[PDB]
């Protein structure tokens, strides 16, 4: 006679796994599912990543002095960081997080200057709190509009959208600290500002008073937009405190995004970004952060989840 | 069975087979056929078979600075459900796939046993340590016709049934 | 001796389906559990469905002078229609969307009218804006009150709710182009609009300036809406540019919904309803539209997903 | 198993069933009662097992012409993060009911076979390819009776084991 | 010879539970997964449970008289009840449900007292509106300057965060019925208040008119909130309708929140809370209720699941 | 099976086990080690396994008095999404589970059975109906051997296979 025996390999070190009848079952190998850690650092490809170094994506619309690198620029991701800073006359926008959306989504601050027309009122206000090179300045993408001699019209200006996209004009309204600087500023006790389209409007009120000091000021200016589609036209109307766009922004629409991270940007390359920096996606879910950039592995609460390779590993003892 | 008493940490060129003892000495080979299917079965399951990455881009923000009320406390909820439920579904699946894993590579063990207990007929007998008593010579070109699936059992009742009764 | 085989049946041609363990293995059946297609059109059985032809339900709800076909109406799913437009005086609902969905759900326009008493004024003022028949006109649930001679007195008017339902009522303020308007259509130089119950208060102020021409005129009209509870009281207090209501529409709660589509409605019988047309409800998946409506199959991703109805399809050979 | 070599192509009144040969020619039947069972699991599957159709109406909306900032892209958000998950579902579900067809189906034809094997008892062997070898004469009511659970082994393995042995 | 028969037990009334093959299979025992009922009480232990009685966490915040028994206290769950009722100044909260979510997730009421201080203006002004032991009233932290001798300054007040903790101000405006009663109660034709940080604004303007009487008052008064950062400024600019702060809320995090329920609270312990009461959370499924505290079951639509523990159950006939 | 004819009501000190009838009677006694394995991966099982109870605190509101449009309309929806998923993964949770419970304590029954058949080998014969019929005397001690694995069928086959053919 003979034997013929028959069975399978087993290896010396298993791991464990958890199944549906078991809690822990020794197999002969298993993977890991959950991508626990990044690099620290953010790759530069495939996606085109912009650095934001002091500034915000807000300040970089606007035209803080600072920010003055980031005119006409894109990306497909924009990075805040928490040193960034504002230094410019003191502002506030109502609803600052639905801008902030906008733009990031656009992926642009492409700037088109239109020749909107101010007349009877001075063009160019500034402030020290706004320094641009030795002097005093203002924001490069608003127009700070005060009175011309002893007077400061009703502005009524038209600019019609006759292109084919959509048009961001970002606008802002001024609150002076007294009634002492309202009417030596715009000779107007009480002004408004009207800006408006085919569909919708927006009338904002101006409101006068000391607020807390911020680089040397105690007033304010409110940051507001509004957008134009083709066939509509835009119409600002205003009596005093308009700080007045020069232009619009160019709208799109596509896979641009924000981030808020610490991370360095290096010279590798990576489809996921996280604010850890940049991880590996090629495990289906991954526990490094809830936000996340690109082609990226689902985020669960686990460390650590293994899938079995293998046959359950049995040692000949 | 004696693949249920212990594996072979000795088999390293696949990852079922079989061994063998006969009036040659001893050896082993392993079962490329079983061992593959095993590997096929596995590789298709550890790739984007029920779940593929998704590409994202602009999302709702995630870490607030501030205390702002309502809109806030709804777009944590929306976040903490999706996570929840995501957790739910890779905690579910990995048993269930290492619950899958499991039951075909044992399955391909049996198959393999049930495969060779058929060619072998009336010839062998099962010894309840997964091996069989074959009970006639049998050499090593024998113990190869059984492992590639040639062997003629009508060949050998004449002696295995004399041996066996 | 004899033998005895024991198998299955075999198809000449089977089909594909996944499991866990396999990517692709042929089976003898298999059904198809998404929906992927729709007949184009919209059943009108056995929901009620009301097309708005080329109104807008705001419209409808308003009064416009082609809607009037839809007062009193009702519906369990209001369908808006791409060719829809507007053709009365300009105006603007603030959180538009809201009331679009409050009426929406609601689904009646019944409307009752009420004995407000407005004195000093001059009552049902309208527009060639809005022509109505061969003249002037307005809004059909509006009331346009203007000066009354020399004057326009503070009107203060009290519309309790001893019914058993909740009342809601529309109505709008006034914005002129100019102040020459203002102060010749009803008599103020500043004028507010307030409407109150004993739990909450609107009050609004009147934007005067110009805004891009709509069907002749530059002034506006916003529309803004309150409900009265059994037991509360409606007090309207205004002293100009009050487009006052003429009574309310009555709430109610049920399956009442709209939808945007330009598919036409037939004679037929179908329980889900999507954009692109009525689908079957026997599958419990599609991939028609994310937009339902009724007894409908789940949205899905994929466009096919066969679930096998029988055994492995093994060929003779 | 001849299950395994093949199915039927010529099999057409059931899905599982005997097929022989023996002193008056060959010929063919369906098991019904596999048949059956096979069927009544899967039109219980196909049906509304752990799902059904819910009936909504007054939801939010889906699609914007307009751009309008947070509530907007939370409300993307919510409807994105609903059909993920209805579409991991809906990919879970048939690739599992799909898994469970091929097996109970694979099991009803394996389970026919041991209940075959075991009416034969000693009088019979499995041939491998899905057949035992009956070792006594097996006329067409013997054939039958095999195929309606009432063959009687104790009238023939004293002809039956002078055939095997 | 001898017989060995081989098999498993059996009990004379098993249940049925459903599988991924049977819609219904006897089994010789199976547990329920659904927790479908509920003590129709709230336990007090582990969590700290505040019942307020007949007060609003609201009112508890403004310091009605009949919430004064709540000053400065604490909960991890504060419980609302059907039955409650204001009993002070009539008001209106613009945001109601975030002010009530901030104060309820802080979970404190904990005050403390600022030198504010308001020169030219009359302090601690009430009603008979919110009487206050026999006499007239306000709310308890809530201070309402009206005019001094013939006069109201326009007030300028600075209250620094030096702590290292948010601060948390509520403070109003009045809404007085009638052009006579602002000019004699503040001297004021057009009043404004003006609240700010080093970071936003809210500037509120007072509107007159007549509202339905609530406790014989047709006046109101809003409430409105801010939350000054360590390191930041509290300024406050009014020129009349000031319903001032007289201090700061301490904010606090964790996990505090707030349930509306009319469930008596006893002496036992439950880590579970529904509205109908406290629940076992022994099963993973729960259908009582979806609003839940604490560490709760799932909520799920069906009223029961079972879960066979054991085999399938087949009697010996 | 006579584990598929019925089980046994007056089995209380197991779930699986034997039963015998020799020379001196009959009688009864549990297996308790497939007693015991069924029973932990069934309480195993009934355990936090693939799901958790979590501890949640502040959260949206799910019940309104009033009408209030958009924000509302989004919270029921984002409440309602989350319940229905929820209660989509509680049937199949269960069903599944149900589904793998009946499918390991029927397995364990065919294991013993297995396990027995092969400590048996050619001294007993499967009758169909869940039992051995043993072609030797065997008395209470070698029916406590069978059950406790000691069975040596070496010195039983001389008078087995004469009984058996
Ligand atoms: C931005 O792009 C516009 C495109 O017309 C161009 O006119 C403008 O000069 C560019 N500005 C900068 C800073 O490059
Ligand atoms: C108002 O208070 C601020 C301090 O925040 C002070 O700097 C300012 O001079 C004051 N102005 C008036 C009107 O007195
Ligand atoms: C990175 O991961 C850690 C957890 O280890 C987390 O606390 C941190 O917030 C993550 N990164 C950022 C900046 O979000
Ligand atoms: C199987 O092995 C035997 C012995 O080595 C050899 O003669 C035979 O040709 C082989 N058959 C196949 C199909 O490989
Ligand atoms: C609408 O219904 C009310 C119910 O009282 C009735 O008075 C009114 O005349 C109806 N209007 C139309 C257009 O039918
Ligand atoms: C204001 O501008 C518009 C063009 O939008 C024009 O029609 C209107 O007459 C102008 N009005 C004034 C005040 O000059
Ligand atoms: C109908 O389906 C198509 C996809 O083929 C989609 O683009 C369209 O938006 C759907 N219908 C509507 C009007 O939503
Ligand atoms: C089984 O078939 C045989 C032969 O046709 C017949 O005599 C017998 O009565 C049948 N038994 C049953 C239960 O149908
Ligand atoms: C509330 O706590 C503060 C802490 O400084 C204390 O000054 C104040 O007197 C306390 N008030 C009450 C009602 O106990
Ligand atoms: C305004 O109407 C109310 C009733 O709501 C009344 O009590 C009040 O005296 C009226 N006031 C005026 C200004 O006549
Ligand atoms: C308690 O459960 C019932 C359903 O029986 C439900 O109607 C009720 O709203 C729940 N309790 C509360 C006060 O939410
Ligand atoms: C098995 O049972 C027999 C008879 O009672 C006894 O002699 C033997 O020692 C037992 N063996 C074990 C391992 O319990």
């Amino acid at each position: 006679t003979a034997t013929l025996c028959l069975g399978h390999h087993a290896v010396p070190n298993g791991t464990l796994v958890k199944t549906i009848t078991d809690d822990q079952i020794e197999v002969t190998n298993a993977t890991e599912l959950v991508q626990s850690s990044s690099t620290g650092k953010i790759c530069n490809n495939p996606h085109r990543i912009l650095d934001g170094i002091d500034c915000t994506l807000i300040d970089a619309l606007l035209g803080d002095p600072h920010c003055d690198v980031f005119q006409n620029e894109t990306w497909d991701l924009f990075v805040e960081r928490s040193k960034a800073f504002s230094n410019c006359y003191p502002y506030d926008v109502p609803d600052y997080a639905s801008l902030r959306s906008l733009v990031a989504s656009s992926g642009t601050l492409e700037f088109i200057t239109e020749g909107f027309t101010w007349t009877g009122v001075t063009q160019n206000g500034g402030s020290n709190a706004c320094k641009r090179g030795p002097g005093s300045g203002f924001f490069s993408r608003l127009n700070w509009l005060t009175k011309s001699g002893s007077t400061y019209p009703v502005l009524n200006v038209t600019m019609p959208n006759n292109d084919n996209f959509d048009k961001l004009y970002i606008w802002g309204v001024h609150h002076p600290s007294t009634n002492q600087e309202q009417t030596s500023l715009y000779v107007q006790a009480s002004g408004r500002v009207t800006v408006s389209t085919r569909r919708s409007q927006q009338t904002i009120i101006p409101n006068i008073g000391s607020r807390p000091w911020v680089r040397g000021l105690s007033s304010r200016i409110s940051i507001y937009w509004t957008i134009v589609k083709p066939g509509d036209v835009l119409v600002i109307n205003s009596n005093g405190n308009l700080i007045a766009p020069r232009g619009y922004f160019k709208m799109r629409t596509g896979k641009s995004s924000i981030m808020r991270s610490d991370a360095p940007i290096d010279t590798c390359i990576s489809e996921c970004i996280t604010p850890n920096g940049s991880i590996p996606n090629d495990k289906p879910f991954q526990n490094v952060n809830k936000i996340t950039y690109g082609a990226c592995p689902k985020y669960v609460k686990q460390n650590t989840l293994k899938l079995a390779t293998g046959m359950r590993n049995v040692p000949e003892k | 069975a004696g693949f249920i008493e212990n594996g072979w940490e000795g088999m390293i060129d696949g990852w079922y087979g079989f061994r063998h003892q006969n009036s040659e000495g001893t050896g082993q080979a392993a079962d490329l056929k079983s061992t593959q299917a095993a590997i096929d079965q596995i590789n298709g399951k550890l790739n984007r078979v029920i779940e593929k990455t998704n590409e994202k881009f602009h999302q709702i923000e995630k870490e607030f600075s501030e205390v702002e009320g309502r809109i806030q406390d709804l777009e944590k909820y929306v976040e903490d459900t999706k996570i929840d439920l995501w957790s739910y579904n890779a905690e579910l699946l990995v048993a269930l796939e290492n619950q899958h894993t499991i039951d075909l590579t044992d399955s391909e063990m049996n198959k393999l046993f049930e495969k060779t207990g058929r060619q072998l007929r009336e010839n062998a007998e099962d010894m309840g340590n997964g091996c069989f008593k074959i009970y006639h010579k049998c050499d090593n070109a024998c113990i190869e016709s059984i492992r590639n699936g040639t062997y003629d059992h009508d060949v050998y009742r004449d002696e295995a049934l004399n041996n066996r009764f």
